[PDB]
């Protein structure tokens, strides 16, 4: 149960291979006639609130975002239908990941009857068809989880902070779409570790991942900005979520001023 | 799981 | 092809989740197994079991895992098209209950099952329903993992997943005792039970309730205590009043097995999930030094 | 026995 060592490396290697395949197009939004990064941010922030209302796993949120970006990478969608795509994505991510997925009627309710059950179900079908049933995507969440094992003893505050930072990356397609989940996870982990303990990305992780602290830099600079400007951001659902003691209220922590790195 | 809370059109 | 390009030849399977036919592609002549899934009576859309089964199978490309060939998704129906295999291990065991399965063939099948399972685990998949009727054999000596309807992608480290997993007789003690966390070890336990079943021609632990299942295990392997399994007395369903039985000698349990077979089996039925042998390590066991691939007699 | 089903939640 607690032990995970035998297939640990195989799983990490497999995920690193999946992430460069289950990849959305970095600038796909330029090719959408009617929707923008701001609309996407509003959608994701809403999905965060939905996940909180229904007590869904963080993994479910990350998966839903993955589905949405892949779907929007190949399908034009009008703004009035964007929430329908997001609802279907959350439903599918829930069915894949949750023990108890919320029922469809409940999903229709949290959109305030903006769409019908028939629409949600028809959209579910379309998303499955467009993703070709490839739902088992790697997420920033899965990489963080493995990275946390290098913390001995465990540090729950560091873990919550890293998760918080990882979730903030979901909101802004620019610039986070350009970084692989494993790299975002890496920058998030380092930044959380540093903020809480002053320690840095471990050599054991650098070895395992192939990422030196130098290779994290570009992403880490962006994540640091995002962290500093979080109280200013138009979207606030994630900060509110991580103020709870459930997450050691890590969104109340002050970001470091500089990284000197 | 489920603890429905509120309903929003975006 | 599509709905119209398959000729149904016969119903070959019923289960908790699927209606399964042997069918043939009218255009290519290919024989397939069709698993039908009703979206009808379904007001929730595609069942999560189908969603997991399809998405996990697409990632599981291995000689010892059944091949998903196509998915036909319509308004009312969901069809999974699989390669067709001659029969399942359960049918084979029943046809062999008088004579017995030759030891070389038991060894080949176990070796192949471990290869399939280790492949799953390496790709962060838990099967969670290993039993003879979910294992498929062909006429040339191959066996394959099938029925991924209860399968799940798992995280490292693991989270609390579905408590109601695994057919009773193959269910591991950590699940029966109510651990919130479970992992790859539950699949190894099932395989151990199947190993012993092939050897003795009988189910190892045929309980008729959860407590009966648990006691059948205790009576055979000995009632676990804090020394063999640290933490056991703290599990949610553990009771200090459980009878304390002594462990039986394996020569009494699996008479036909040599020392290597008994060694491997005992390691697959270790109480403590953290010390129970992994699929990958099992493959390196001396029991398999002489493994061949015999043909079964069908 | 048959493959087990998920307990009802609520
Ligand atoms: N590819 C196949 N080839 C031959 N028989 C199969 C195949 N898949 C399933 N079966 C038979 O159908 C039965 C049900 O299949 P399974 O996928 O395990 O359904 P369920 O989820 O309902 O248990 C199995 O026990 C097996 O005997
Ligand atoms: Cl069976
Ligand atoms: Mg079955
Ligand atoms: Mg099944």
């Amino acid at each position: 149960s607690n032990e995970v060592p035998d297939y640990q490396e195989d799983i990490h290697t497999y995920l690193r291979e999946m992430e460069v395949k289950c990849k959305p197009k970095v600038g796909y939004m330029k090719r959408q006639p009617d929707i923008t990064n701001s609309m996407r941010a509003i959608l994701v922030d809403w999905l965060v609130e939905v996940g909180e209302e229904y007590k869904l796993q963080n993994e479910t949120l990350h998966l839903a975002v993955n589905y949405i970006d892949r779907f929007l990478s190949s399908m034009s969608v009008l703004r009035g239908k964007l929430q329908l795509v997001g609802t279907a994505a959350m439903l599918l991510a829930s069915k894949f990941e949750e023990i108890y997925p919320p029922e469809v009627a409940e999903f229709v309710y949290i959109t305030d009857d903006t769409y019908s059950k028939k629409q949600v179900l028809r959209m579910e079908h379309l998303v499955l068809k467009v993703l070709a049933f490839d739902l088992a995507a790697p997420t920033v969440n899965q990489f963080l989880t493995q990275y946390f094992l290098h913390l001995q003893p465990a540090n729950c505050k560091v873990e919550s902070l890293a998760m918080f930072l990882g979730e903030l990356s979901l909101i802004d397609a620019d610039p986070y779409l350009k970084y692989l989940p494993s790299l975002i996870a890496g920058a998030a982990f380092h930044l959380a570790l540093y903020t809480v303990t002053g320690q840095s990305w471990p050599e054991s992780l650098a070895q395992q991942t192939g990422y030196t602290l130098e290779s994290l830099k570009p992403c880490l600079v962006d994540l640091h900005q995002t962290y500093l400007k979080a109280p200013q951001h138009a979207q606030q659902s994630i900060r509110e979520k991580y103020k709870h003691s459930k997450y050691h209220s890590v969104s109340l922590l002050n970001p470091p001023e500089t990284l000197s790195v | 799981p489920k603890t429905p809370k509120k309903a929003k059109k975006l | 092809g599509h709905m119209e390009n398959f000729q149904k030849v016969e119903k070959i399977g019923e289960g908790t989740y699927g209606v399964v036919y042997k069918a043939r592609n009218k255009l290519t002549g290919e024989v397939v197994a069709l698993k039908k899934i009703r979206l009808d009576t379904e007001t929730e859309g595609v069942p999560s079991t189908a969603i997991r089964e399809i998405s996990l199978l697409k990632e599981l490309n291995h000689p010892n895992i059944v091949k998903l060939l196509d998915v036909i998704h319509t308004e009312n129906k969901l069809y999974l098209v699989f390669e067709f295999l001659h029969q399942d291990l359960k049918k084979f065991m029943d046809a062999s209950a008088l004579t017995g399965i030759p030891l070389p063939l038991i060894k080949s099948y176990l070796f192949q099952l471990l290869q399939g399972l280790a492949f799953c685990h390496s790709h962060r998949v838990l099967h969670r329903d290993l039993k003879p009727q979910n294992l498929l054999i062909n006429t040339e000596g191959a066996i394959k993992l099938a029925d991924f309807g209860l399968a799940r992608a798992f995280g490292v480290p693991v989270r609390t997943y579905t408590h109601e997993v695994v057919t009773l007789w193959y269910r591991a003690p950590e699940i029966l005792l109510g651990c919130k966390y479970y992992s790859t070890a539950v699949d190894i336990w099932s395989l151990g039970c199947i190993f012993a079943e092939m050897v003795t021609r009988r189910a190892l632990f045929p309980g008729d309730s959860e407590i009966d299942q648990l006691f059948r295990i205790f009576r055979t392997l000995g009632t676990p205590d804090e020394v063999v399994w640290p933490g056991v007395t703290s599990m949610p369903d553990y009771k200090p009043s459980f009878p304390k039985w002594a462990r039986q000698d394996f020569s009494k349990v699996v008479p036909p097995l040599d020392e290597d077979g008994r060694s491997l089996l005992s390691q697959m039925l270790h109480y403590d999930p953290n010390k129970r042998i992994s699929a990958k390590a099992a493959l390196a066991h001396p029991f398999f030094q002489d493994v061949t691939k015999p043909v079964p007699h069908l």
